């Protein structure tokens, strides 16, 4: 997260590539060389480009500093791009009631709806004797609630020496979308 | 004469002056001490603006602006600008119980500045709208 506003009078780095405000390429210089042009113009210092290992910084206007942020603000309102993932957590019991279970299942599907991921484990219910036939019976069972809308990305794993299980769920693929439809389609109306 | 702590009223006259100005000639310094920033510019007598800086337009974000450090660095950003076009004298006038209230006067004084009064302007009402409500944090 970071803005196109000036860096101001104080450099972290003592070597920059600096940059002419038409563009010019003024050429690696030392750190109090870069002061010198921010007041001979009064000019401002912009970090142009900070993955690059030598530091890019171009000075302009103040007026240059906001017509290129006024710009990112159409770019990303045109053209967003936002595909961050959210994880979710759920730590159930083997003999979690079926209200319980009702009310969490609904919560997954609120999360599924939202593209979220959805990383649910089961414990060993307090003082029960069971084993991973039934424990990982939840899963097949809470999936079913999303036919399409759902699907495994991982797998139930022993995570803690088989007293836990842990899966990921995810909201379905556009293209699985798909076919899952086409599927469901020809058992029914072919028939 | 002796000296008093009233700024001396326009009307009537008096033998103060400041390189040759009068009070009212002085130009004045707008400081706006909010509690996550601290913005400065300085006026003329008739209004005309010379130089504006704040924690912002040094390079500070977030909760840096906030700072003692950073309204101080804005008061020589201003106390530089405004020097190369003249300004010694400056009327203070703050407005805001921030934190950079009294550590942008210094700031100004950092940049060749004398300050010769100091004038709150901090916003009271005499009940007008209705604040936040209250938080627990």
């Amino acid at each position: 997260k970071t803005a196109f506003s000036n860096v101001g009078r104080k450099i972290s780095q003592r070597v920059i590539h600096l940059f002419d405000e038409k563009g010019n390429d003024l050429g690696n210089m030392h750190r109090a060389n870069v002061i010198r042009l921010m007041d001979e113009r009064d000019l401002r210092l912009v970090q142009r480009n900070t993955s690059t290992e030598p530091a890019e910084y171009q000075l302009m206007t103040g007026l240059q500093i906001l017509q290129e942020r006024q710009r990112l603000r159409e770019m990303e309102k045109a053209n967003p791009k936002t595909g961050p993932t959210l994880r979710k957590e759920l730590i159930l019991s083997s003999n979690i009631g079926q209200h319980d279970l009702d009310t969490k299942t609904k919560q997954i599907q609120q999360w599924i709806k939202k593209k979220h991921l959805v990383q649910i484990t089961i414990k060993k219910g307090k003082n029960v004797d069971v084993s991973e036939n039934e424990m990982e019976e939840i899963f097949h069972q809470i999936l079913q609630t999303m036919p399409g809308i759902a699907t495994f990305s991982s797998r139930p794993q022993a995570v803690q020496g088989g007293k836990a299980l842990m899966c990921v769920l995810r909201a379905l693929s556009k293209n699985e979308e798909k076919a899952y439809k086409e599927t469901q389609e020809t058992q029914e109306r072919d028939t | 004469t002796k000296f008093s702590i009233y700024p001396p009223i326009p009307g009537e006259e008096s033998s103060l002056r400041w390189a040759g100005k009068k009070f009212e000639e002085i130009p004045i310094a707008h400081i706006k001490a909010s509690h996550n920033n601290t913005q400065i510019q300085v006026v003329s007598a008739s209004n005309e603006p010379l130089a504006f800086a704040s924690c912002g337009t040094e390079g500070f974000r977030n909760a840096k602006k906030g700072t003692g450090i950073a309204a101080q660095t804005a008061g020589i950003a201003a106390a530089a600008r405004a020097k190369q076009k003249g300004v010694i004298h400056i009327r203070v006038v703050v407005k805001g119980l921030g934190p950079g209230r009294l550590s942008a006067m210094h700031g100004l004084i950092m940049g060749g500045l004398e300050v010769i009064s100091i004038t709150d302007n901090t916003p009271i009402p005499h009940n007008g709208c209705r604040p936040r409500k209250a938080r627990k944090l």
